[PDB]
């Protein structure tokens, strides 16, 4: 089989910018790469069928290029419509294979998040359990880090286009009261600041 | 208004090719040159060349405008000359534009190799393929081998996803190769696997592409490939070339030979540009024509690009300034 | 001119399922047609191409013992049949149909899910009673979620254990299938 290395999961752009997501294949695939687009909740859309040829309804903003092994999709004068996932696909050989998918985002001035913590609730204790939540909202950098074990996390996608994140601990009541004596870090930080006291 | 060519019975595949070759001025200038090309002082007088002169006679008449209104010429004078060479047509499989092209190009080379003391120039369809092999564990290469061609005869690839087939895909399928799994290396002094490069080293001025649309089926019957291959008026060959430098090769369309139907109602036909010599014998035209034997008709470019190509006569240009 | 697919479904591991596609334009057997598998981390994977004019299809050799393909023409239903599900065999499955002028046709996705289950959950508040305000953000969370659930609101996607999804939302009124 054959695989395509895509350069990142994530690329930053401006509006009216020029951006170039790429693919590198395991072997010579001729001119037989196709580029696709997918916005959240949607099915994929084909953009370019050979390495350079456009389908109908595709703006002149999009151009494809490359041969043999190294391929590039370029968007010029990036519009607000072009924030999507972009895959490349081979059809030189069986089986047909894709890349991993690259999302595009408006770059912005780095901004610190808004952090909250919440205690357990009497309703949650009434049901016989305990759980703690930490919010990290309106984060403007992506490579945030947040953290002992038991952690589970969830993330929004980009919205003004800040991120947001949720983080959670889950435990039993007697386990929660067994130990009350126990990262929120970005490139904007000098050091970690997380908002434990039970009484 | 180009002259037609009479076809009664068996001679359409020649007419369509002639109308193609006539669209390439470099081939006509080579013939004008070649037939006049002699060396002084040599004591042996040169051998005559009926084919080079008979072919120039016709192509020069199909290259300029008609002189008599709606005139139709007779190219049977060419059929007789070819039989003075080894060519004896002996099967229906041989009534083909590509086959004839290779018969003509060989019979011209017999004439270059005929008169040996006087220098005759090599024909503008001549190019070279190069084969080379590189080892993955040391990143070093063999010395090259060369090969010759008069046409890039592209086999048509089978469908995978179902995207439109492009001339780039039929070319990269041909000018490319696989890896071999068992032969030793030199730099790795002892069994090894290396990559087979195939690229083209010499590019002709007149580039003949050929799509293998006619072949034999699994059990010997004529098989025709009907799927459409997308091609452009200008074509850039810089990705297929051996020498790894920034100089550029670009080709422009001159004619498309097309095969219609099959067996009982099979036929050859030609899309080609109109003559340049509209008082401006250097200005290659942009009005296209459709020629079927004695029939001549104007054709737009979208009519050419939509047709199913059999032969494509590309000719090199320097820049895209049209 | 759409290419509708079958609705989603859920089964236990070790079972087997079959899916469907149909469209508002013919040429069904007069074209090739594919199925692909999408799950967020690993990504898109191709599983096979059907030849609907006949039926001797081509499969991915890492799927052949686990995925099978058929179709019908007068009734436009192209099918997929896949078996011995794990929870790892969960993904959105698309069926695709190439075209030459337009971009190739894709269907509205089918989101196969598999887990050891067969439960409208509880909700809990989130209140910063500490009061270190020095203008406030707060919210609520929901247990074991497809939950249905006003500006200044951020809601997070579900993450799940044992086919019960923990999820949250941020801005009482946690209002901001199951019943409330
Ligand atoms: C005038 N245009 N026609 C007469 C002479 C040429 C045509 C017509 N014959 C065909 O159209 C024709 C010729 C050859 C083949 C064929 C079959 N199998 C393989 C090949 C290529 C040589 C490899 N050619 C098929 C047809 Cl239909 C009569
Ligand atoms: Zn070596």
């Amino acid at each position: 089989d054959i695989v395509m290395t895509q350069s990142q999961k994530f690329m930053s752009t401006s509006v009216g910018d020029r951006v170039s997501v790429t693919c590198k294949a395991s072997q010579n695939v001729g001119t037989n790469v196709a580029w696709y687009q997918q916005k959240p909740g949607q099915s994929p859309k084909a953009l370019i069928y050979s390495a350079s040829y456009r389908y109908s309804g595709v703006p002149d903003r999009f151009t494809g290029s490359g041969s043999g092994t190294d391929f590039t999709l370029t968007i010029s004068n990036v519009q607000s419509e072009d924030l999507a996932e972009y895959f490349c696909q081979q059809y030189n050989s069986f089986p047909l294979t894709f890349g991993a998918g690259t999302k595009l985002e408006l770059k912005r001035a780095d901004a610190a998040p808004t952090v909250s913590i919440f205690p357990p609730s009497s309703e949650q204790l009434t049901s016989g359990g305990a759980s703690v939540v930490c919010f990290l909202n309106n984060f403007y950098p992506k490579d945030i880090n947040v953290k002992q074990n038991g952690v589970l996390n969830s993330w929004t996608d980009q919205d003004d286009s800040t991120y947001s994140m949720s983080s959670t601990l889950t435990l039993t009541k007697d386990e929660y009261e067994r130990h009350n004596s126990y990262e929120a870090t970005h490139k904007t930080s000098t050091s970690p600041i997380v908002k434990f006291n039970r009484n | 208004l180009v002259p037609g060519l009479v076809n009664l019975g068996n001679t359409c595949f020649m007419n369509s090719l002639l109308q193609g070759l006539s669209a390439c001025p470099a081939f006509i200038r080579w013939l004008e040159e070649f037939t006049s090309q002699y060396s002084r002082d040599q004591k042996e007088p040169p051998s005559h060349q009926y084919l080079s002169l008979t072919l120039l006679h016709l192509l020069k008449a199909l290259s300029c405008q008609e002189v008599t209104d709606d005139e139709v010429l007779d190219a049977s004078c060419l059929l007789d000359v070819l039989r003075m060479y080894r060519w004896q047509i002996s099967s229906f499989e041989e009534q083909d534009a590509h086959e004839l092209f290779h018969v003509i190009t060989s019979s011209l080379e017999d004439e270059r190799d005929g008169s040996g003391s006087h220098w005759k120039s090599q024909h503008p369809f001549h190019g070279r393929l190069t084969s080379n092999m590189v080892c993955k564990h040391c990143e070093h290469q063999s010395p090259v081998r060369f090969d010759t061609f008069d046409s890039l005869s592209l086999s048509i690839p089978a469908a995978t996803w179902g995207h439109p087939l492009t001339l780039d895909h039929c070319l990269h399928h041909f000018i490319s190769s696989e890896s071999v799994r068992d032969v030793v290396c030199d730099n790795c002094t002892k069994r090894t696997t290396f990559v087979k490069q195939l690229k083209l080293g010499k590019l002709p001025q007149c580039l003949c592409i050929h799509l293998q649309r006619l072949s034999w089926s699994s059990h010997g019957t004529p098989l025709k490939r009907h799927e459409h291959v997308q091609f452009n008026e200008d074509l850039s060959m810089d990705e297929y070339k051996y020498h790894s430098n920034a100089s550029t090769y670009l080709f422009r369309l001159m004619a498309v030979v097309v095969h219609h139907g099959d067996m009982h109602s099979g036929h050859f036909v030609t899309y080609r540009r109109s003559p340049p010599s509209a008082r401006n014998p250097l200005s290659t035209s942009n009005q296209w024509l459709w020629v079927s034997d004695d029939t001549v008709r104007k054709a737009s470019l979208q009519e050419v690009l939509s047709s199913s190509a059999y032969l494509l006569f590309y000719e090199r240009v320097l820049e895209v300034l049209f | 001119v759409q290419l509708q697919q079958s609705g989603a479904e859920l089964v236990r591991p070790g079972a087997s399922v079959k899916l469907s596609c149909t469209g508002s334009g013919f040429n069904i057997k007069d074209t090739y047609m594919h199925w692909v598998k999408q799950r967020p981390e690993q990504g898109l994977e191709w599983i096979g191409r059907i030849d609907p004019a006949n039926g001797n299809t081509k499969y991915d050799p890492k799927f052949q013992g686990k995925a099978t393909m058929t179709a019908d023409t007068s009734s436009n239903t192209a099918y997929l049949q896949l078996s011995s599900l794990t929870s790892e065999d969960t993904a959105v499955y698309y069926c695709a149909r190439p075209d030459g002028y337009y971009g190739d046709y894709w269907g509205q996705g089918t989101t196969l899910t598999v887990s050891s289950a067969k439960t409208a959950p509880s909700v809990y508040p989130l209140a910063p009673v500490c009061g270190d305000t020095t203008s406030v953000t707060l919210g609520c969370l929901v247990k074991g979620y497809p939950v249905t659930l006003s500006s200044g609101v951020h809601t997070f996607p579900a993450v799940l254990q044992s086919d019960l999804y923990t999820l949250s939302s941020s801005v009482i009124t946690c209002n901001v299938s199951s019943t409330k």
